C-alpha cells in the first residue's frame, strides 16, 4: 500500500499529466481543487477525510498529489519538488500553452516512478521546506449536492 | 483506545510540522498540547526526542508541561539528551526545565548527553545545574559512562568542572578503573 495515491500535474484546470495506481474519484476532486487554487505562486496543504492533498503552484503550473493522511507532509513536498524538478527541465515553457493532456503519455510514467520511490520509505532542507504552508480544509461537491469524499479502491489496478 | 488521533499529531511533531500541529491543535476531537501517545509520548516528549527546536518555544507557550513522564519515567530532556539536540536542550533549560530528574534506570540528562557523547551539552547542562556527580541505577555517573563509552572530549569537560573520580558504582570501579590501561582517557584522569 503505496501512500502516495494519485499526482497530477496541471495549469489553471487543464491537467497535462497524471498518474494513479488504484481506483478512485481522484478526476473528479482533483478537478474541484484545481478550481480553487490562485494562479499565483503558492504552496497549501487541504485535509479531507483521512486523506491529504498537496500541491506547489509555481510559474502557473500546479504539481498536486494526494495521500494518506499518515504519510509525513515533508516526505510529499519532497516528491512534488522532484516531479516540479523534472517537468521544469523536461517541458520548460511548453506547459505555458499546452493543451489537455499533452505531457501524459511521457510523463505519467515519471509520476509513476517517483511516486512508488518516494512511497518507499530524512534532510532539514525537506523538513524547513514545510515553513508557512498552511493545512486547511476544503470544500468539495458530490453529485447530489451533499459533502463528496474521496473513495478510492486498493484492490485495484 | 483510539490513539489514532493522538498519533496524527504526533507525526507531525516528529516531522517538525508546525502548520499541520497548528491545524490538528487549533491554535490562533480531544486532543491537546498534552496528550500521550500509549507509550506517554507527549509532544513535547516527541519534539524533544526529534530535535525540533522551532516547536519547543510554541508547545511550551500553549501549555506543554516540560515535566511530562512518559513511560520510562523519561522527561523531555532526557531524550534531547539522548540524542544530543543543543537547541532543544537549551530551550527548554531556558524554560525553566529541570535537569536533575531520573528516569527508571536512574539515568540523568547529564548521565544520557555523556553518556552518548554529546560534549556540545555538558557544560550548558552544568550551568543549568546538573549534578555532575549524580549516578544511575547501576551507581555509574555522568564520567563513569563518557569513561565506558571513551567519549574523551566528554571525560575532559567533565574533568574540568570538577566531577568526582572517586566515585564507586556497584561493582565497585571509579572511573579510572574503567578506562584502558594506557589510554589517552587514563592520562587524563590522573591529573
Amino acid at each position: 500500500s503505496m501512500a502516495i495515491l494519485f499526482a497530477v500535474v496541471a495549469r489553471g484546470t487543464t491537467i497535462l499529466a497524471k498518474h494513479a495506481w488504484c481506483g478512485g474519484n481522484f478526476l473528479e476532486v482533483t478537478e474541484q481543487i484545481l478550481a480553487k487554487i490562485p494562479s499565483e505562486n503558492n504552496k497549501l496543504t487541504y485535509s479531507h477525510g483521512n486523506y491529504l492533498f498537496h500541491y506547489i503552484c509555481q510559474d502557473r503550473i500546479v504539481y498536486l498529489c494526494i495521500t494518506d493522511d499518515d504519510f509525513e507532509r515533508s516526505r510529499a513536498f519532497s516528491f512534488l519538488n522532484e516531479v516540479k524538478k523534472r517537468f521544469q527541465t523536461t517541458y520548460g515553457s511548453r506547459a505555458q500553452t499546452a493543451l489537455p493532456y499533452a505531457m501524459n503519455s511521457e510523463f505519467s510514467s515519471v509520476l509513476a516512478a517517483q511516486l512508488k520511490h518516494h512511497s518507499e520509505n530524512e534532510t532539514q532542507a525537506q523538513v524547513d521546506e514545510l515553513k508557512g504552508i498552511m493545512v486547511r480544509n476544503i470544500d468539495l461537491v458530490a453529485q447530489r449536492g451533499e459533502r463528496l469524499e474521496l473513495l478510492i479502491d486498493k484492490t485495484e489496478n | 483506545k483510539d490513539y489514532r488521533e493522538v498519533e496524527k499529531l504526533l507525526r507531525a511533531v516528529a516531522d517538525g510540522d508546525l502548520e499541520m500541529v497548528r491545524y490538528l491543535l487549533e491554535w490562533t476531537s480531544g486532543l491537546g498540547v498534552n496528550v500521550t501517545s500509549q507509550d506517554g509520548s507527549s509532544p513535547l516528549h516527541v519534539a524533544a526526542l526529534h530535535g525540533r527546536a522551532d516547536l519547543i518555544p510554541l508547545l511550551l507557550k500553549h501549555g506543554a508541561n516540560a515535566g511530562a513522564r512518559n513511560a520510562d519515567q523519561a522527561v523531555p530532556l532526557h531524550l534531547a539528551c539522548q540524542q544530543g539536540h543543543f537547541q532543544v536542550v537549551k530551550c527548554l533549560l531556558d524554560s525553566n526545565a529541570k535537569p536533575n530528574k531520573k528516569d527508571l534506570s536512574g539515568n540523568t540528562p547529564l548521565i544520557y548527553a555523556c553518556s552518548g557523547g554529546h560534549h556540545e551539552l555538558v557544560a550548558l547542562l552544568l550551568q543549568h545545574g546538573a549534578s555532575i556527580n549524580a549516578s544511575n541505577n547501576k551507581g555509574n555517573t555522568a564520567l563513569h559512562e563518557a569513561v565506558i563509552e571513551k567519549h574523551v572530549f566528554v571525560v575532559e569537560l567533565l574533568l574540568l568542572h570538577g566531577a568526582s573520580v572517586q566515585v564507586l558504582n556497584k561493582r565497585q570501579r571509579t572511573a579510572v578503573d574503567c578506562a584502558e590501561q594506557n589510554s589517552k582517557i587514563m592520562e587524563l584522569l590522573q591529573v
